[PDB]
């Protein structure tokens, strides 16, 4: 598959088995912490329905991507294995209009 | 708070 901006972490969690509040904003500040030992994320979204436990994330540019999904790709999480998949750019913004205008860094929302 | 690297228990 050709490398993109933009791609999608599966077997996250499953919002199912998730009861405490606020669990889906504790993943997001999981993956920005994560990404920011690679080149940062200008976007994300927590999937809080598909039982596939689904993240989606764009980052600055394409190497920040390809660093970020060789590097999540086959981790462990939360004692299961996780998937890093690129999504193509079009695919992306039809899904998320507002990220394609998004330029800023994100900043977890937990200390 | 720990997930990342978490193996099966």
């Amino acid at each position: 598959p050709l490398a993109t901006q933009c791609f999608q972490l599966s077997n996250m969690f499953n919002p199912q088995t998730e009861e405490e509040v606020g669990w889906d904003t504790e993943i997001k500040d999981d993956v920005i912490e994560e990404c920011n030992k690679h080149g940062g994320v200008i976007h994300i979204y927590v999937d809080k329905y598909s039982a596939q436990g689904n993240v989606y994330v764009k980052c600055p540019s394409i190497a920040a991507a390809i660093a970020a999904v060789n590097a999540l790709h086959g981790r462990w999480f939360a004692g299961k294995m996780i998937t890093a998949a690129y999504v193509p750019l079009p695919t992306y913004h039809n899904l998320f209009p507002d990220s394609m205008t998004a330029t800023q860094l994100l900043v977890p929302s937990r200390r | 708070r720990k997930y990342w690297d978490v193996p099966p228990p």
